[PDB]
Parts: structure tokens; sequence; C-alpha cells
């Protein structure tokens, strides 16, 4: 059983430019393992491949809430921290061309759909049990839980959004993009680590 | 990964 209901409370109970990036990403993921925890059936797997999980989908998992936190944001990017990133400070970061993708591929879609805190809480709960991380025990044990997932996302869809018969997959396919998006944001993460640019001593050099 | 082992516990 995965209700809709909890994976939505999950949401409501958690929620220089590289260093502002960094900063904020360091404090979200102290956030993000309290949000996992959360999410129905996420604490019940292996501790093993809870580490694997959240190694797997971070990236995605905190552009996911920062997209949908920008939607009210004229053209930029709220940080959980309360600071913006704008146009200008991404091309100061290099990050100007990842950072336009992230407005016209995620803000600006989840902004013209309006999607709600249950739909991105099941997408990131999708992205969280993500049965292609590498070393999981028992890989078909996260497909279980996504397929539990999106099998509740769709339900909640076709209840409250009647009228819009083609929501769900509309929703889904937000993914690959988010896919593409965390894979560029990391390359950059992994070069500001590499060059010292990135914080000494955090958890978010752990998890690169 | 010892700070990510531990936060989850
Ligand atoms: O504040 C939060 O909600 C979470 C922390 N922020 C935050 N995290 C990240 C995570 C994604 C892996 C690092 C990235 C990120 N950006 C902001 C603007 C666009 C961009 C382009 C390239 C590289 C990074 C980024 N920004």
């Amino acid at each position: 059983d995965m209700p809709v209901e909890r994976i939505l409370e999950a949401e409501l109970a958690v929620e220089d430019p590289v260093t502002n990036i960094c900063q904020a990403a360091d404090k979200q993921l102290f956030t993000l393992v309290e949000w996992a925890k959360r999410i129905p059936h996420f604490s019940e797997l292996p501790l093993d491949d809870q580490v694997i999980l959240l190694r797997a989908g971070w990236n995605e998992l905190l552009i996911a809430s920062f997209s949908h936190r920008s939607i009210a944001v004229k053209d930029g990017i709220l940080l959980a921290t309360g600071l913006h990133v704008h146009r200008n400070s991404a091309h100061s970061a290099g990050v100007g061309a990842i950072f336009d993708r992230v407005l016209t591929e995620l803000v600006s879609k989840m902004r013209d759909m309006q999607m709600d805190k249950t739909e991105l809480g099941c997408l990131r709960a999708i992205v969280l049990f993500n049965p292609d991380s590498k070393g999981l025990s028992n890989p078909a044990e996260v497909e279980a839980l996504r397929e539990k997932v999106y099998a509740s996302l769709e339900a909640y869809c076709k209840h409250k959004y009647p009228e819009q018969p083609g929501r769900f997959a509309k929703l889904l396919l937000r993914l690959p993009a988010l896919r593409s998006i965390g894979l560029k944001c990391l390359e950059h993460l992994f070069f500001f680590k590499l060059i010292g640019d990135t914080p000494i001593d955090t958890f978010l050099m752990e998890m690169l | 990964h010892k700070i990510l082992h531990r936060l989850l516990q």
C-alpha cells in the first residue's frame, strides 16, 4: 500500500553563485534524507539499498524540488536558502545553458500544467525508487515500489483531473528531461569539487 | 558514505 496522502505529507513536512548553489545543496541533502524516510516503505528497504537509491537520485530529487518552488519566480530559481539564481549568475557559474533548460524544460512546464504537490511528491518518489541504481541487493523490489507509486499517482490524476486524460503520461514524460538535466548539473558539481570551489568537509562532498 | 548511512538510521 502506497497512499498518495502520505507522499503529500512527506512533501509538506519538509518544504558567489557556486557557493550559493553548493551551500543550498548541502542544506537540502539533509532535508532529502528526512523526506525519503517519510515515503512509505523506503525505510523498510535494506540500509545499503537506501544508500544506493539516494546516491543515485539526490541530484534529480533536488532539481525537481527547486524547479517546482520556482514556478512563480520571474526568470530564475529560488534556492532553499532564500537566495535566487538568475541568468547572469548562472553564466558566472558557467551553467547558463543548463539553467535555461531548467526554466524551459521543468519550471515553465510545471507552471503551464499547474503540477500540484501530490504530483511532484509522486514524481520524486518514482525517481527515488530507481531500480536501475547500481549494486542494489534486489532491483526488482525497488521496481515493485516504483510501480505502486505510479499506480497511486495515476488514480489520483484520474480522480482529481478526469478532464485531462493525458495528464499522468504528461507528468511521467518530464522525467527524461529531469534525468539529462540532473546529469549535466552533476558534471558541473564534480568540476566545482575538482577545482576546489566547493565547501570542504560537507555532506555534499561525500555525495560527490 | 558514512554520513548518509548514519542519517538514515
Ligand atoms: O536550493 C535547493 O532547493 C537545492 C540546492 N540548489 C541546487 N542544487 C543543485 C543540485 C543538482 C545537483 C546539484 C543544482 C542547482 N543549480 C541551481 C541552478 C541551475 C544549475 C545548473 C547547474 C548546476 C547547478 C544548478 N541548485
